[PDB]
């Protein structure tokens, strides 16, 4: 019956700066709204309840406000642990507890283009009948990046999987690995394997490729 | 101090059952309702079940009703979640929680990981991600493929190399086995003289591999 929407889903802010997070309810919840912080690798903790009350022991930099449908969580100065995911929460009809989908607060920094590397399958893997081709995008910011795989200029869709690291503790960048999976038989039918990367730090997409056997 | 400690997590086959336990200390366990909230990998929080202070009222999420049972034993300061007919979509970290007024989750446990899968325990194959050897920065790595369950650990040069390492989150393949890569950037001028070894440990299968990664002939 009641949906909580947190938008934007990602906030990019500087250490020590102010942050304001939004929760909007589809219909009024009066002031019965809570906020939780989920720090990296930790359990969620209650920060704010009844829209504006600070839970016991919670630092004074956390505040909240709102009544009805529009709520905010304010962090007066972002500390290192505050780069985290925040969820709002409500309870309707006595027996249903629901959450928003979360807002991630990430560290803002200057744009950095990825360095890109392509890796052929090893001969050892090919023995077993499968080929994994890996594309690495190293140390980039912001997080948005597009990898396109091509095999003899045929765009690949559906046969790759990607993973991304958490923001680096020293330089606040991301890295990404994309793995293209093909059968050995298919791998050996084609010559040019390419990973094309689009990113805001690149004036035009970068392609890294290899020719099988060369 | 208020404390909630969960136990009973693990790997379970689809259709089977698992019982989670959560023991409270540092507060009056019988005074308030208790709850389970779960988080699937990479996803948000989902409330699962609630039980009133004396066990007289139970509420469940629609996704879980009939299959899960919440119960409590106040004399042992314990709340339970009995999970039956487990489904892949029940894979998650399960948190127990307690409340002051019933509106909110005032205190949370540490989580119990539940993985629902028909996969058999299997250690990884470790393949090299060989440096191109073509700013003078090279990248190399290890592909840690086809293992179950999580987790695997990866170090480089037995911990002597930590700068520039990125060990990526595992992906779950349609086979039901996990795969992950670990990479490191290093100076390309070092590739002929420095040895780089990835150290892979998959404790569930007692599998340890040290793979030297070098430029391919």
């Amino acid at each position: 019956e009641i949906v909580l929407t947190q938008s934007p889903a990602t906030l990019s802010l500087s250490p020590g700066a102010r942050a304001t997070l939004s929760c909007r309810a589809s219909q009024s919840v009066d002031t019965y709204l809570a906020w939780y912080q989920q720090r990296r690798g930790q359990s969620p903790r209650l920060l704010i309840y009844d829209a504006s009350k600070r839970a016991t022991g919670i630092p004074a930099r956390f505040s909240g406000s709102g009544s009805g449908t529009d709520f905010t969580l304010t962090i007066s100065s972002l500390e290192p642990e505050d780069f985290a995911v925040y969820y709002c929460q409500q309870r309707n009809n006595w027996r249903t507890w629901t959450f928003g989908q979360g807002t991630k607060v990430e560290i803002n920094r200057t744009v950095a283009a990825p360095s890109v590397f392509i890796f052929p399958p090893s001969d050892e893997q090919l023995k077993s009948g499968t080929a994994s081709v890996v594309c690495l995008l190293n140390n980039f910011y912001p997080r948005e990046a597009k990898v396109q795989w091509k095999v003899d200029n045929a765009l690949q869709s559906g046969n790759s999987q990607e993973s991304v690291t958490e923001q680096d503790s020293k330089d606040s960048t991301y890295s990404l690995s994309s793995t293209l999976t093909l059968s050995k038989a298919d791998y050996e039918k084609h010559k040019v394997y390419a990973c094309e990367v689009t990113h805001q730090g690149l004036s035009s997409p970068v392609t890294k490729s290899f020719n099988r056997g060369e | 101090q208020v404390q909630l400690v969960e136990s009973g997590g693990g790997v379970v086959q689809p259709g089977r059952s698992l019982r989670l336990s959560c023991v409270g200390s540092g507060f009056t366990f019988r005074r308030d309702a208790k709850y389970w909230v779960r988080q699937a990998p990479g996803k948000g929080l989902e409330w699962v079940a609630a039980i009133s202070h004396d066990g007289g009222e139970e509420d469940y999420a629609e996704s879980v009703k009939g299959r899960f049972t919440i119960s409590r034993d106040n004399s042992r300061e314990t709340v339970y979640l009995e999970m039956n007919s487990l489904r892949p979509e029940d894979t998650a970290v399960y948190y127990c929680a307690t409340t002051r007024s019933g509106w909110y989750f005032d205190y949370w446990g540490q989580g119990a990981l539940v993985t629902v899968s028909s996969a058999s325990t299997k250690g990884p194959s470790v393949f090299p991600l060989a440096p191109s050897s073509k700013g003078g920065t090279a990248a190399l790595g290890c592909l840690v493929k086809d293992y179950f369950p999580e987790p695997v650990t990866v170090s480089w040069n037995s911990g002597a190399l930590t700068s520039g390492v990125h060990t990526f989150p595992a992906v779950l393949q349609s086979s039901g086995l996990y795969s992950l890569s670990s990479v490191v950037t290093v100076p390309s001028s070092s590739l002929g003289t420095q040895t780089y070894i990835c150290n892979v440990n998959h404790k569930p299968s007692n599998t340890k591999v040290d793979k030297k990664v070098e430029p391919k002939s």
